[PDB]
């Protein structure tokens, strides 16, 4: 009877590390920073010196 | 007290005062606008009396 219960502790095996592989794959994505634009240069209203 | 202020169709004026302005002794002035969307506009202003 050897084939039968090794098929079977075989199936459970397959179906926990399946189920596993959604919860990293998922976790893994929305996982991005990124940036931000900087907006339009700023314009100048004045530049100028003293002592 | 507000940053931005806007105007529809149809005339308006603006209210400048400036206590450092000195008719005796300055020939004109010029003011400059600065719009919302960053672009600019300019116009000039004689003060001699005539």
């Amino acid at each position: 009877v050897s084939p039968v219960i090794a098929t079977l502790l075989l199936i459970l095996i397959a179906v926990a590390a399946a189920v596993l592989l959604y919860t990293w794959v998922s976790g893994l994505s929305a996982n991005v920073a990124g940036t931000q634009v900087t907006g339009k240069s700023l314009t100048l209203i004045q530049a100028t010196w003293a002592r | 007290i507000f940053d931005v202020a806007s105007a529809s169709q149809s005339n308006f004026a603006v209210v400048i005062w400036c206590p450092n302005v000195n008719p005796n002794v300055m020939q004109s002035v010029d003011v400059k606008m600065v719009f919302s969307d960053g672009s600019t506009w300019e116009a000039s202003v004689p003060l001699s009396i005539t």
